[PDB]
């Protein structure tokens, strides 16, 4: 048990106190017993909570606070010209810890290295952000969006058509989050 | 997990795996996803393997 | 320490082949004695004859073992499978997963795809 | 009389049952909104304006929810127990004076009537729990039986100390007697003890052992769904209010104030309700303040603390009465 | 049975066999699949990786079916019989169409003639319109256009309409069915079924619903079953009295019935069906079937023609009636008397 | 191996080396009140080995679908009336093969798994895995990372204790303290969601430091929260410490002696409740702990009440440590300055060749960990949390084994609970502070 | 019990067993293995069947001793249940 | 049609206003689930109280990983939940197995076991994301045709 070496000073407890050694008055001890004193204090503490402002917010009219680093649903992003930023390096497919990303690429009609397939199984994803961490060109990002609950699981299998549409819709926040969070990356 | 007997052990039985489970999943030759999977069956009205 | 459960048996090695011989008979007896009790615990709709048939076949697959250290692993597994069954830790789906209610020729296998 | 006997009886029962069943619905919302305030929450504020339609959605949802009759359950008894508990809990409102004699039955023995009706309704809990033939409901019912072996003597002992002062056993006479002083002043220990027993009598927290959710899943009502569950909830919350009314009848002067008949009769009704509503708050405040007691400890608390003190008062109190020449006349007067 | 199926239109289907992740290659549409039979055909098709369109009416009652198959396998379409478009939208991607739509009793918007004749008419006319390979319509036993029972007559005329429009129809005539959630064994163990016109002495060859779903699965694979007519009945003949005897032996309850004279009961039964919204088991025609007896029409293929041997209802009483045993007799073994 | 085929020498067993006690000084047949006639075989006539295998005690499945089960435990209880004669906890209902899945991941890819073991103590679980890999990497993480990891280590400790202590009070029947303390934890998950992007599974603490640096307003907001958290501890102190129903539900309950608590593999409060002074942050200082002052709460009776008093003291000691970390936060990097181990800044990866090659290799291959094995242990909020990592010299671990405090604690459940009532079992589940992500792994 | 009574039921059971070589070989002094052609597991089933019919429990020590019909008869008389 | 809609309105309003989920939870998604019962979101302010028994429950939220050892128990308590009943799948593990999808002991999505009415994304979904999925389910109740369904048959 205790450390080797000299035993801790005063580690041995003092000898037990007898009933007639407890220095509490009978009037106090009996009063506390019969008057339920300590539990009246607890009742009172609830009373002053009753007259304190509540903590509650009125979701969805009010929303709790989220940061620029918040990790929500995925979106594929474009350059200011409308060209896709994704170049099919496959780094995010490799680093994924849950194997939720499946990518197929080719040379495009104009000789460009672009994806032909881009799927995220949103029921396999763990929402860690490792895929946006690894992107060389800021293509895959996680939006600040958390409200995208669906009726079926097929609605959670995102193809490139769904992910580009997400970036096309959410670009103003995705840009404002990257702006606010880039220097720390 | 590995299948090592401990002679003298009182109450040596499975502690981690499913009840009818067969195999030792931390063995290297045990495949990552195993051999079986379960589903609820509509015709039999139970979980089947 | 914590109490071993109702059918918990201490893990011990077989002294000789006579020891193993007597233990295997004890385990087979204890299983077929319990088949009526398994049927009503797990609401088996088959008769107890089928349940005892399956117990016999499980023992028969280890019939031709001539190694004490393989038998004792096997006597371990049956002890845990017996204890697991009698204390009702497993459920009906597990017990029915145990009852199954490959192509018989090359040509049959070939024509359907492999099997 | 001026109109029919049956019509007078009809509208009087309605004026008692209907406002009480409305009052029961609001105690359930009020408890949820009161604890939330103590819990820095809001409570129901979206089922109706300010959440004032929440109990009705809960009630309506359950009467449209599927009932299940378990295969292992004794089914006639599985339905009989909640029906007994509800009917016999609501019967206790038939002797409440909402004014001098303003009761559905101004019985000469309305205190014994309340003890008989409460005891009979707890037997439904025992029966329904046993009938389910499931472990947790079985363990729930056994706790409810232990609990009545704990609080019934305590209430009966406590009330007998009030009857020594009143001399009547009629609910109006006891209230009329308190025009001299409220019985919470001379009988202050009895008021605390009777209130403690009433919390145990209602299976309210810290004595929610029969239906404890952290020890049993729902105790006696675990197999009960839809209307059967709703029968047990109306019985419990109707029992809370009734015990708060009775505590106000016996210690707080009842209806005593703290067209012309209508204006006066209203003041009695408000005064009883205000004192009842304060005691209803004390219940909810009590559920929010304390941990659950252990059922062994509740039995020992009633049987080695409460009853020994109540038996000594039963000796002491009449000795003070004979000594000061204050035994009440037991004739009809007030 | 093989890894290659070739259909009547001649398209090939290269299959990978096992599991819900594999390729069954068949796109089926099962009308009337939210009933009692419909799940067994849907589970059989779905768990072998086939796409199944499930035309439904009430959303919450279709939900147990999705569990049968993998993602994207079971497709729900919301339809009505009198909505031809929704019928046509549901069968036009398909290589087999199962018609399991029927109702024992008339409703305020469907007579037995309207749900059987006209419903089959629209379904078969869409099968013809989009050239679907196979059409397995399920009729009833004793179906006859010359019958006088509305059930046995109207399901007998839809049989002829289907053949007249799509001659390759596999017509399937099951006997009264037993199984889990069956309206055979569960009614005899119930307490509502107290009224009766005969003395429960009508006879039939009851058939397991599980073996009928299997039979419908095998008709899809045995292409030669097209254009045929199948009566799917059990191994023995029983009366309602013999079946009810088995139920009492199993649940240990000894149920009882109140017999009524048919000129008296039948008018009442037509009132209960017209004044209550739920399936009451009682109606004028269901009383008329109650007095009728099952005849296995020859020249009709059987279970043996699928290479299947049905099992007797007695072997299944313990499995399906055990929920109805009283606690005292519940822990007992199956009767096997 | 081959010799085992036929009969050979029997492998020696603990029964063989048993020794007879000396009769001159032996006093008593039971020096422990745990086995003092509060177990099985204290009633009936015959033992349950022969002629007793045909009968059962009243056996109830306490969980999994149970509130006091707090999740996914199947605790099979044998009741003699309302008394526990035997407790058999059945676990593995949240066993998901984490330790096998880690073998098909790079070391980075396995770190989010540790977020999900004790899933109220994410950043502490991350730390024990980050300290084992850093030891096998033979690297020294910078001072700012060590102070961030100790500060968020104690923010995590407070978060766990809020869930642990107030879930435990909820089981005993006290509802209101749970609600108050969950606003404070709701406050503290902002600090998580501001440095990482997650309220719960941060993936923040990683081998080599932390993923990103704290944002420029975070230290001031942590200090603002710190100036009021003392009042929060006192008002929950105000409903339970002196409550006579709280005292009689926990005092004398779940009693384990000091010498048995060590023999049961107990750690943390389960050990310190029994009077042993032992803290892993005091005995093997890790991160910045040896740079701060804190006290170690130690009980004397080894019961649920002392364990409650030790945990309510750790609220005050964690808040004391947090203040010193805010004061002593140094400048500098938050990642070890080696791009062969930690990812380079995105600026550098887009600007320079050796930064791009290193970014590419760290996210595809991973970094290689020099071969060897290690046991690394930290003072987790639930006890000694440890990891045994075996290294191939490659980029994937050969073996990752997690030593979970609650696995060692739930095993001693029948030892301390047999003889108490059904409510006392509820009391002991909450004092023993179980999360079955770590128990099952 | 009666010796002839506790033997007549055994012959019906033993003949009722599926795969004895021939029902004639059952005598009062017949051996399961040498005569009736029953291996280890078949013999354990036969003692199990005998115990179920007589509604008695045959313990492990004396269960092994029953390798012949006569030994079953003597044990049945020795154990006081029927 | 007017009266049969009005019954549907009053029926669905009750199902919405009294929304009682089972107090059942498997892992860390339950942490975010119990944060809906705490003061910031105060799930009771909308009429949502967690009932322990499946007999008094309307909705089962699968908040956690479904292992093969638990699947019989999840299915058993779902069957024991009375009609009308709903299932919310919360989290990647209950959706499709999540981070443990390639494990030997994990059901790859709870909808291999029970039917599922709404799927919430995230690991963990934020407290508000779960509230958004409960708002989807109540919006589905509010459009559920009960009495007008019978009137079509
Ligand atoms: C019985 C009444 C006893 C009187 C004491 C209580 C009075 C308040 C209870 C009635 C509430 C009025 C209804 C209401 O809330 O309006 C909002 C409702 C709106 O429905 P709502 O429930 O969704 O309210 C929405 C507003 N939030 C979400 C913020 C709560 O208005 C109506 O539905 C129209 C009135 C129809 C109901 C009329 C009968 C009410 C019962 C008889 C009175
Ligand atoms: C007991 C009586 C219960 C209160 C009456 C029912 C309240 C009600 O139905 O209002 C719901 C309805 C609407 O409820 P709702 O179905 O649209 O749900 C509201 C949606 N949330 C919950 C998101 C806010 O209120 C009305 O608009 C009036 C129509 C109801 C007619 C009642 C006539 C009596
Ligand atoms: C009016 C204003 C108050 C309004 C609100 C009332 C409070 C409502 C709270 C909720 C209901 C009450 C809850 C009761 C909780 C107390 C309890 O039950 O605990 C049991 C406890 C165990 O006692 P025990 O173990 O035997 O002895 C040693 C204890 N450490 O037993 C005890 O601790 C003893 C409890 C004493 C209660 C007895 C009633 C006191 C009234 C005075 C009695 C008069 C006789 C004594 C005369 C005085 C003598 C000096
Ligand atoms: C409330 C408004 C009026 C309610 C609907 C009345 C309109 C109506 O059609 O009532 C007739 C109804 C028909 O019931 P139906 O479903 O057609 O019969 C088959 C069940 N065996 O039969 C009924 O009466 C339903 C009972 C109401
Ligand atoms: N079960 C038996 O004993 C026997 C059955 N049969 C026939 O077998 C078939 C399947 O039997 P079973 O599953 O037990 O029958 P059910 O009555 O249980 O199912 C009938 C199906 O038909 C659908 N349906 C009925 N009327 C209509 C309508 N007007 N419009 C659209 N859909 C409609 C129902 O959909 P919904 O649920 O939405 O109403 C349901 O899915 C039926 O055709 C039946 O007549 C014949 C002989 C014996
Ligand atoms: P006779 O001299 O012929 O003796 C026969 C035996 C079998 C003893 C052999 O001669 C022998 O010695 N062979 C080697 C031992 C052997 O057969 N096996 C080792 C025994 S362990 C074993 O076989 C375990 C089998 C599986 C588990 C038990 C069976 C029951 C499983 C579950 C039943 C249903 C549950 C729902
Ligand atoms: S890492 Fe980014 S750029 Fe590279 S393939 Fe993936 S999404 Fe495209
Ligand atoms: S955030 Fe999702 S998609 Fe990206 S790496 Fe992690 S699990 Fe994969
Ligand atoms: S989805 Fe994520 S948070 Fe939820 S149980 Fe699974 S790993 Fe934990």
């Amino acid at each position: 048990a205790t450390p080797a070496g000299p035993p801790p000073k005063n580690f041995r407890l003092p000898p037990p106190k007898n009933w007639d050694e407890e220095s509490e008055s009978t009037i106090d001890k009996v009063g506390k017993y019969f008057l339920m004193t300590e539990m009246l204090r607890g009742m009172y503490v609830l009373l002053e909570q009753f007259f304190r402002p509540p903590y509650t917010i009125y979701y969805p009219f009010e929303k709790g606070p989220i940061s620029p680093r918040f990790r929500g649903e995925h979106a594929l992003r474009r350059y200011p010209s409308g060209e896709e930023r994704c170049i099919a390096c496959k780094l995010c497919e490799a680093v994924c810890p849950a194997q939720a990303i499946t990518i197929e690429a080719e040379e495009r009609a104009d000789g460009s290295r672009r994806t032909t397939r881009y799927d995220i199984d949103m029921t396999k994803c763990i929402y860690c952000g490792f895929c946006q961490e690894s992107c060389p060109v800021d293509a895959i990002v996680e939006s600040p969006n958390a409200e995208y609950a669906t009726e079926t699981r097929e609605e959670l299998l995102y193809n490139k058509e769904k992910l580009l549409a997400n970036g096309d819709k959410w670009e103003p926040e995705l840009a404002a989050a990257i702006r606010a969070d880039a220097p720390y990356r | 997990m590995f299948g090592v007997l401990f002679v003298g052990h009182p109450d040596l039985r499975r502690i981690m795996t499913d009840y009818g489970f067969e195999g030792h999943p931390l063995r290297k030759d045990f495949p990552l996803t195993g051999y079986t999977e379960i589903r609820y069956d509509e015709e039999k009205k139970r979980i089947v393997v | 320490a914590v109490q071993p459960t109702k059918f918990a048996v201490t893990v011990r090695q077989s002294r000789n082949w006579a020891d193993a011989k007597q233990r295997v008979i004890a385990a087979y007896r204890a299983w077929i004695r319990a088949a009526p009790e398994i049927q009503t615990m797990y609401s088996i709709p088959f008769p107890v004859s089928h349940i005892r048939t399956r117990i016999r076949q499980e023992f028969e697959r280890h019939r031709y073992v001539n190694k004490l250290n393989v038998v004792d692993v096997l006597l371990q597994q049956s002890n845990a499978d017996f204890q697991e069954t009698m204390n009702f830790w497993r459920q009906q789906s597990h017990v029915m997963a145990f009852f199954k209610e490959l192509p018989s020729n090359f040509i049959t296998g070939f024509l359907e795809g492999r099997n | 009389m001026s109109y029919s006997q049956t019509i007078n009886s009809l509208v009087e029962v309605v004026l008692v049952l209907v406002p009480s069943l409305v009052g029961i619905a609001y105690v359930t919302v009020g408890e949820r909104k009161t604890m939330g305030s103590m819990q820095r929450r809001l409570g129901p504020n979206a089922v109706g304006i300010y959440g004032l339609l929440q109990a009705f959605a809960d009630a309506l949802k359950l009467l449209l929810k599927e009932y299940v009759g378990p295969t292992q359950a004794n089914l006639v008894l599985f339905f009989l127990g909640p029906v007994i508990t509800l009917i016999f809990s609501l019967l206790g409102y038939a002797v409440i004076p909402y004014g001098p004699g303003l009761a559905v039955n101004d019985l000469s023995t309305g205190i014994l009537y309340m003890l008989a009706v409460s005891s009979l309704a707890t037997y439904g809990i025992l029966l329904a729990g046993w009938s389910a033939n499931s472990k947790y409901a079985f363990l729930g019912s056994l706790r409810s039986t232990a609990q009545l072996i704990s609080y019934e003597l305590v209430l009966s002992s406590s009330i007998l100390l009030v009857i020594m002062l009143s001399g009547s056993l009629s609910l109006t006479v006891i209230v009329e007697s308190q025009r001299a002083i409220w019985y919470i002043l001379p009988l202050l220990p009895v008021f605390i003890i009777f209130f403690i027993g009433s919390v145990a009598e209602t299976n309210r927290a810290p004595f929610d052992l029969a239906e404890a959710e952290s020890e049993l899943v729902s105790g006696f009502m675990t197999e009960h769904a839809a209307v059967i569950f709703v029968f047990f909830f109306l019985a419990e919350y109707g029992s809370i209010v009734l015990m708060c009314i009775l505590t106000s009848i016996l210690f707080l002067g009842g209806y005593l104030l703290i067209n012309a008949p209508t204006v006066e009769g209203s003041f009695y009704g408000l005064s009883l309700g205000v004192k009842t509503s304060i005691l209803i708050f004390v219940f909810i405040w009590t559920r929010a303040s304390f941990p659950r007691i252990r059922f062994d400890q509740l039995m020992s608390f009633c049987w080695t603390v409460l009853l020994p003190i109540l038996f000594a008062l039963i000796v002491l109190v009449p000795c003070i009465l004979y000594s000061f020449n204050i035994f009440p006349v037991n004739i009809s007067l007030l | 049975i093989s890894d290659i199926h070739i259909t009547r239109t001649g398209k090939p289907l290269i299959r990978i066999q096992g599991g819900r992740s594999s390729l069954g290659e068949h796109t089926a549409t099962v009308f009337g699949a939210t009933g009692q039979l419909g799940r067994y055909i849907v589970n059989r098709l779905a768990r072998q990786g086939c796409t199944v369109i499930v035309p439904y009416r009430e959303e919450m009652a279709k939900r147990h079916l999705k569990v049968s198959g993998d993602l994207g396998r079971v497709i729900f379409m919301e339809f009505d019989l009198r909505n031809t478009q929704s019928i046509e939208e549901s069968v036009r991607h398909s290589d087999v169409v199962y018609n399991l739509i029927g109702r024992d009793y008339p409703t305020k918007n469907f007579s037995l003639a309207d749900v059987h004749i006209e419903g089959t008419e629209r379904i078969v006319e869409a099968v013809a319109k989009y050239d679907v390979d196979r059409f397995i319509q399920v009729s009833t036993y004793n179906a006859n256009p010359d019958s006088t029972c509305e059930f046995f007559r109207t399901k007998g005329i839809a049989e002829k309409v289907a053949r007249h429009v799509f001659p390759e129809t596999t017509i399937v005539r099951p006997a009264p069915m037993f199984g889990f959630e069956d309206r055979l064994l569960l009614k005899l163990a119930s307490v509502t079924n107290l009224f009766t016109s005969n003395h429960m002495r009508e006879k039939f060859w009851p058939v397991h619903v599980n073996e009928v779903g299997e039979a419908l699965e095998r008709m899809l694979y045995d292409d030669s079953t097209a254009g045929q007519t199948f009566e799917l009945y059990g191994p023995r003949q029983y009366s309602m009295a013999q079946i009810a005897e088995l139920v009492d032996r199993e649940i240990y309850k000894k149920r009882r019935h109140i017999n009524l004279p048919k000129p008296i009961l039948q008018p009442l039964a037509e009132l209960i069906n017209r004044v209550l919204w739920w399936d009451t088991g009682l109606s004028r025609d269901q009383v008329e079937r109650e007095f009728h007896d099952q005849v296995i029409d020859p020249t009709a293929k059987t279970f043996k023609d699928l290479g299947m041997e049905p099992t007797d209802i007695s072997k299944w009483t313990y499995h399906y009636l055990l929920p109805y045993r009283p606690s005292t007799y519940y822990d007992l073994p199956p009767s096997t008397e | 191996p081959q010799d085992g085929f036929q009969g050979t020498r029997l492998i020696p067993t603990g029964a063989d080396f048993q020794s007879p006690p000396d009769p001159f000084i032996d006093e008593g047949a039971r020096d422990n009140a745990a086995n003092y006639g509060v177990q099985k075989s204290r009633s009936g006539v015959d033992e349950d080995s022969v002629e007793g295998r045909k009968v059962r005690h009243y056996t109830v499945n306490f969980g999994p679908q149970h509130p006091a089960a707090h999740g996914v435990l199947r605790l099979i209880l044998e009741l003699n009336g309302e008394e526990i004669v035997r407790a058999d906890p059945h676990v593995g209902l949240l066993h998901r093969g984490t330790e096998k899945l880690c073998e098909y991941k790079t070391y980075m890819q396995a770190l989010p798994y540790f977020d999900r073991l004790d899933y109220v103590s994410m950043m502490t679980n991350e730390q024990v895995f980050s300290l084992a890999v850093e030891k096998l990497l033979n690297i020294e993480i910078p001072p700012r990372a060590k102070f961030i990891r100790t500060m968020f280590g104690e923010i995590t400790r407070i978060l766990n204790h809020l869930m642990s202590v107030l879930s435990h009070a909820m089981d005993v029947g006290a509802l209101t303290p749970f609600l108050w303390g969950f606003e404070e934890r709701e406050k503290l998950m902002e600090f998580y969601e501001r440095v990482s992007g997650a309220r719960l599974h941060a993936a923040y603490v990683r081998p080599g430091g932390v993923h990103q640096d704290i944002p420029v307003g975070l230290l001031d907001d942590i200090y603002q929260w710190a100036t009021q958290f003392g009042d929060r501890i006192d008002e929950t102190e105000e409903m339970l410490t002196d409550n006579r129903i709280w005292i009689n539900r926990l005092k004398g309950v779940g009693v384990v002696s000091a010498a048995d608590a060590l023999n049961l593999s107990f750690t943390g409060v389960m050990l310190r409740g029994s009077g042993v002074p032992w803290d892993v942050r005091k005995s093997s200082p890790y991160d910045a702990y040896d740079q701060v002052e804190f006290d170690v709460p130690v009980g004397i009776n080894g019961d649920c009440y002392d364990r409650y008093l030790c945990r309510m003291e750790e609220f005050r000691q964690s808040l004391r440590i947090i203040h010193q970390c805010l004061n002593k936060m140094p400048a500098g990097p938050v990642r070890y300055e080696d791009y062969k181990i930690t990812p380079p800044p995105r600026a550098a990866m887009k600007e320079n060749m050796e930064a791009l090659i290193h970014h590419f290799l760290l996210f595809t291959k991973g970094y290689a960990v020099p071969p060897g094995d290690t046991y690394t242990a930290i003072e987790a909020p639930k006890g000694e949390m440890g990891v045994y990592v075996v290294s191939d010299g490659s980029e994937r671990p050969y073996r990752v084994h997690i030593r979970a405090p609650g696995f060692a604690h739930l095993s001693g459940f029948d030892h301390i609970t047999r003889g108490h009532l059904l409510a006392d079992a509820v009391a002991v589940i909450g004092t023993m502070d179980l999360v079955f992500g770590e128990v099952d792994r | 019990l009666q010796k002839v009574e506790v033997y007549e039921r055994i012959k019906s059971l033993l003949a009722g067993f599926d795969k004895v070589n021939d029902p004639n070989n059952i005598t009062e002094t017949a051996h399961f293995a040498n005569d009736l052609g029953l291996d280890s597991l078949d013999t354990v089933e036969v003692v199990m069947a005998i115990e179920e019919e007589f509604s008695i429990e045959i313990p492990d020590k004396d269960a092994d001793q029953i390798h012949s019909v006569d030994k079953a008869i003597e044990y049945i008389l020795r154990q006081p249940d029927a | 049609q007017y009266a049969l809609t009005t019954l549907d309105i009053i029926t669905n309003w009750a199902r919405q206003g009294s929304f009682w989920p089972m107090t059942f939870g498997l892992a860390c998604c339950a942490v975010e689930m119990m944060h809906l019962s705490t003061p910031r979101y105060d799930q009771d302010r909308l009429g949502i109280i967690f009932r322990a028994s499946p007999r008094q429950s309307d909705v089962m939220i699968v908040a956690g990983t479904l292992t093969n050892k638990m699947a019989p128990a999840l299915r058993q308590v779902y069957d024991q939940m009375p009609d009308p009943r709903w299932v919310i799948s919360m989290g990647s593990c209950a959706n499709g197995g999540g981070y443990y999808h390639y494990s030997y002991s994990v059901v790859r999505g709870c909808d291999r076991i029970v039917p599922v009415d709404v799927y919430v994304p995230g690991c963990p979904p934020t407290s508000e994301a779960l509230m958004y999925g409960i708002f989807q389910l109540q919006r589905k109740m509010r459009n559920t045709k009960i009495t007008r369904m019978w009137y079509r048959k």
